[PDB]
């Protein structure tokens, strides 16, 4: 736990260097302002400084729950000889929680000038419909109309 | 009466027109005066930080 802790903050040094990830990182915080969303994944330093074996205890008792977990798997097996091992393993789970609250959205701007950088990674984005709307099929293709590019394609 | 009439032909239409400017003008500076206030909102509500190491 404290080993850890020092590589979690070798890290946020890190994550400077990774700037498309400065990016969605900032506009998630930004959008979704006043939300869980708008943390971050890793979070903050402070808190990474200050987090207890308990607030992780009582975090894994309440999200690690069969009704909201998922099993997956593929390749050569078979769909019986994997319902065992759950029936084995994951049988002494604990199967038995707050809902959601609708995260809004927001229009705002941020913007952290550097002039002392090479370039500037930007990003510009509106409100998503979510999954299960449907209208998303054809949100993924314009975004493939719209495509990408980047300094190496001979077309 | 008869002689402001001389030199004003028009103090019938110059009030009517004085009037009619009033509630446009009365009634537009608001609004202009909101579509200013609209815009800079913006910086109306603009915050700053400074975070070098």
């Amino acid at each position: 736990i404290e080993k850890e802790r020092d590589v979690i903050l070798q890290e946020l040094q890190e994550n400077d260097t990774s700037m498309r990830d400065v990016v969605f990182n900032y506009l998630h915080a930004t959008a979704f302002q006043g939300t869980p969303l708008a943390q971050s994944v890793e979070g903050p330093s402070e808190n990474v400084r200050k987090l207890s074996r308990a607030d992780l205890t009582e975090y894994l008792s309440r999200h690690y729950k069969a009704p909201r977990m998922v099993l997956a798997a593929a390749g050569g097996l078979e769909h019986r000889q994997l319902l065992d091992l759950a029936q084995k393993h994951f049988s002494g789970l604990s199967g038995t929680v707050p809902t959601l609250s609708p995260c809004r959205f927001t229009g705002s701007q941020i913007c952290h000038r550097e002039d002392g950088l090479p370039l500037a990674h930007v990003a510009i984005a509106v409100e998503g419909p979510g999954w299960a709307h449907p209208d998303n099929v054809a949100l993924q293709v314009a975004n493939a109309i719209i495509g990408h590019y980047d300094c190496t394609y001979g077309g | 009466t008869f002689l402001r009439w001389a030199a004003e032909p028009e103090h019938d239409h110059r009030k009517r027109m004085g009037l009619k400017m009033l509630l446009m003008m009365g009634l537009l500076l608001p609004l202009v005066y909101a579509m200013k206030r609209h815009k800079w909102s913006v910086l109306k509500s603009r915050k700053l930080a400074y975070r070098p190491p």
